[PDB]
């Protein structure tokens, strides 16, 4: 055994640019109901009109 | 469930090899006396025989049961035209080569998957050694395995027509063998020697020990010089029959030298390309065991 | 554009269907290097196959 979980590209690999690292928005990001490729596509579609 | 007392199944009246000729039925020994021969001056010298390869083919899974025995004879001395046979269920034999197997080999010439009710079969222990030598006959047409269909025949002619005065030196003069005949002749001995129970012989060769092998080879060096004669006229270059006043002789062109196509055509038994590879694989495998 | 609706809604389908009433044999193939059917046979000692 070993307790297996998931990591982040948000923690290791921080760059002031290209990886948005603000914990206020890390708190914001940890709320949405798990987006796919179609959920995020209709997101950049409703914001158009 | 017959057993051998080390006399072997050949020391039995159950199955005995007898040719029919002369208006009555005779033993091979009586026949061969008629074969008289001269010389034509092309020295047929005894070469060495290369050892066979140990690898045994796999008996591809097969339901039902094939008459393993049938094909062994139906290829060697088969009379009726036999078509290509390089392919076939010819290696189910190896399924008897392993120690504990249930597959049994009956009398008559079949290979059962499971011993069934009311069928007499050879002894499961002495049929094992027969397989670890003859199941090797499965790969008879695999390239890079087939024997050579030329040199073995030199060995063959030194056997049925070689006076000992010659074999003890390893060299002999090519002979032209002619016996006296009747009607069908050569074709009649084939239709005859086919149903002989060859398995009843070969099993003995791989089991019987020095005590009863020197004695076995002495009483059966003739049943061998019979299924070796017919197998030879399937090679000879000519079969033309000389004529006396009322008598007829079956001069055979060149016993012991191998050509590629039958002299018989219509007069005698005939081989095929697929069979030339087969006879060389048998003749090679058997000689090491015999000699 | 397929994988999301392929490894979620269709994934739970096999997960349940694996253990039906009638299904009984193993058709597993997670190792193409070594796997055989291991078939059975109906045989009688009185000549049947």
């Amino acid at each position: 055994r070993y307790h297996e979980s998931v990591l982040e590209i948000a923690d290791i690999f921080d760059q002031a640019d290209f990886i948005q690292t603000s914990d206020a928005v890390r708190q914001l990001r940890a709320l949405m109901p798990t987006l796919s490729t179609s959920q995020i596509r209709h997101a950049i579609e409703r914001i158009a009109q | 469930m017959l057993q051998q007392p080390t006399g072997g199944y050949t020391t039995l009246e159950q199955f005995a090899f007898t040719i029919r000729n002369d208006g009555t039925n005779a033993t091979p020994t009586q026949f061969l006396q008629l074969l008289s021969y001269e010389a034509t001056e092309n020295e047929l010298v005894k070469k060495t025989i290369p050892t066979p390869e140990t690898h045994l083919p796999s008996a591809r899974n097969v339901p039902g049961n094939v008459y393993i025995e049938d094909a062994i004879t139906q290829a060697l001395f088969g009379i009726s035209a036999q078509n290509v046979n390089a392919h076939g269920y010819f290696s189910r034999l190896s399924a008897l080569a392993l120690p504990n197997t249930s597959a049994r080999l009956g009398l008559d010439g079949v290979i059962y998957n499971s011993e069934t009710i009311n069928i007499p079969f050879y002894d499961p222990a002495a049929v094992a050694n027969f397989a670890a030598t003859y199941a090797k006959l499965g790969n008879a047409s695999t390239p890079r395995y087939r024997a050579d269909m030329i040199d073995i025949y030199a060995h063959v002619g030194l056997e049925l027509a070689g006076t000992d005065a010659e074999r003890a030196a390893g060299v002999m003069p090519v002979k032209r063998a002619k016996f006296d005949s009747w009607e069908g002749s050569l074709i009649s001995l084939s239709r005859d020697v086919v149903n002989w129970k060859i398995l009843a012989f070969l099993i003995d060769l791989c089991s019987l020990e020095g005590e009863a092998l020197r004695a076995f080879k002495t009483r059966n060096r003739d049943v061998f010089r019979m299924m070796l004669f017919i197998m030879s006229t399937a090679v000879a270059a000519n079969v033309v029959n000389r004529k006396v006043t009322k008598r007829v002789d079956r001069v055979l062109e060149y016993i012991g030298v191998n050509s590629m196509r039958t002299a018989g055509r219509t007069a005698t038994i005939t081989y095929d390309l697929s069979r030339h590879e087969f006879a060389a694989k048998f003749l090679q495998l058997t000689f090491t065991r015999w000699n | 554009n397929i994988a999301v609706a392929h490894t979620d809604h269709l994934s739970v389908v096999y997960a349940t269907m694996s253990n039906f009433m009638l299904n009984f044999t193993n058709n597993f193939s997670g190792n193409h290097a070594t796997f055989k059917p291991d078939q059975y046979v109906i045989t009688s000692p009185e000549g049947s196959y």
